């Protein structure tokens, strides 16, 4: 929701697969040189869910999720790194089929 | 005692943060987490335990650390003054018997 | 697979006084073989988009 | 102040390795340290009673 | 030795639950695909 | 009241306090009568140069 999931960069070793997947808008480089403080990591859908949970009178659950958010984002950063580095092969799905 | 140990850690961070700019040929692979870990490895365990009382529940990254280091407040003591003078005296590494 | 740190959910202020999480019963539960297999399927779906 | 009142007090060089008072900003500048400070305040200052 | 795996705070440290690898997951995926079609064709004529 | 033989402070924090108290008693200097030797000399077959 309102986030760039697929982007493109310099040409790929395998010519048919040129895409980079970034779940939650987070980058694998963020584990090395972050652009925000620890309290500042967020993305649109998760913050909207926290706001809705607070508006519904469920505050303890919202606090639990607010504490759990950095773990969630680090997990998705590791998944992004695995997808973009380890799994690059000729057996990957071509870009046009992925788009269709 | 707690404040003095924190001040000594801050001084060590401040002086070690410039080495990569001073020596690009040695620290080409370095990251700020490296000297953060190196300073943490040479600190008393009790101060780290006091900090871990809070940093096990909340998430911080190198931006928080760098903001903490650059803050001006320090607690004067004998060990702190001697540490600052020792860091000043080692400004030229011909005094540490290292050369290229 | 790595579990999250237990200090995220509960804080201890005194030996007899502790904070409680909203999902304490779910956290202490353990999965069965079919449920671990379902977790593996979920991660497989995540790791191959589309 | 008993250590400063013996009859050799005029021929003494005192050595003090720690100073008082302490700057509170040093304690409160540690990032996200509210809960740790609360725990230490409880552990050092709270009394017991009936 | 990778810089991404250096931990300086105990936030990201947790217990090891289980392990998984490549060949195991490949065989598992094949078994899951075949079992479903076999069950579906068994339940209906 | 006479049977309240229990301490309500968490043992980890008590160990932290004991460690800091023991750290407060260190000494980072020493008192000597003579300073250490900074320059020494090597004797050769000469009677006026070293």
């Amino acid at each position: 929701w309102a986030t760039i999931d697929v982007e493109y960069r310099e040409p790929a070793p395998y010519v048919h697969a040129q895409r980079y997947i970034r779940y939650c808008g987070i980058d694998s480089r963020e584990l090395i040189n972050p652009t925000t403080y620890g309290i500042g990591m967020t993305y649109h859908c998760y913050n909207e869910m926290l706001r809705m949970l607070v508006a519904a009178g469920k505050d303890s659950e919202a606090a639990y999720f607010r504490s759990m958010l950095p773990f969630h984002m680090v997990r998705f950063a590791r998944i992004n790194q695995i997808i973009n580095e380890d799994l690059h092969s000729v057996f990957s799905l071509p870009d046009d089929m992925f788009n269709a | 005692v707690y404040a003095s140990e924190l001040s000594v850690m801050k001084v060590d961070m401040r002086h070690l943060s410039l080495m990569q700019r001073r020596f690009p040929d040695v620290l080409i692979q370095a990251r700020p987490s490296h000297f953060w870990k190196a300073v943490l490895n040479d600190s008393p365990e009790a101060v780290k335990a006091v900090m871990n009382l809070s940093h096990s529940h909340n998430f911080i990254n190198i931006r928080d650390m760098m903001r903490w280091v650059m803050l001006p407040s320090l607690q004067p003591s004998l060990k702190l003054a001697l540490e600052e003078e020792a860091w000043a005296a080692a400004n030229d590494f011909e005094d540490l018997m290292l050369t290229d | 697979y790595i579990a999250p740190n237990p200090r995220i959910s509960s804080i201890t202020l005194t030996q007899r006084i502790t904070t409680t999480g909203p999902f304490a019963i779910l956290t202490g539960s353990t999965p069965t073989a079919q449920q671990l297999n379902d977790v593996r399927k979920i991660y497989l779906a995540l790791m191959f988009p589309g | 102040q008993e250590v400063l009142t013996d009859f050799r007090r005029q021929d003494t060089i005192w050595v003090l390795a720690l100073q008082l008072p302490v700057n509170p900003q040093v304690v409160w500048d540690v990032p996200r340290s509210s809960i740790a400070n609360l725990i230490m305040n409880i552990a050092t200052c709270l009394p017991t009673g009936e | 030795q990778r810089p991404e795996r250096i931990k300086t705070t105990p936030y990201l440290e947790g217990d090891v639950l289980s392990s998984d690898s490549g060949p195991l997951l490949s065989v598992f995926a094949l078994q899951e695909i075949m079992q479903k079609v076999r069950q579906v064709q068994a339940d209906y004529m | 009241t006479a049977t309240r033989e229990v301490d309500f402070t968490v043992p980890d924090v008590q160990k932290i306090l004991d460690d800091i108290k023991a750290l407060a008693a260190e000494q980072v200097y020493k008192i000597v009568k003579v300073p250490s030797i900074s320059f020494r000399h090597i004797v050769m077959q000469s009677r006026d140069r070293v």
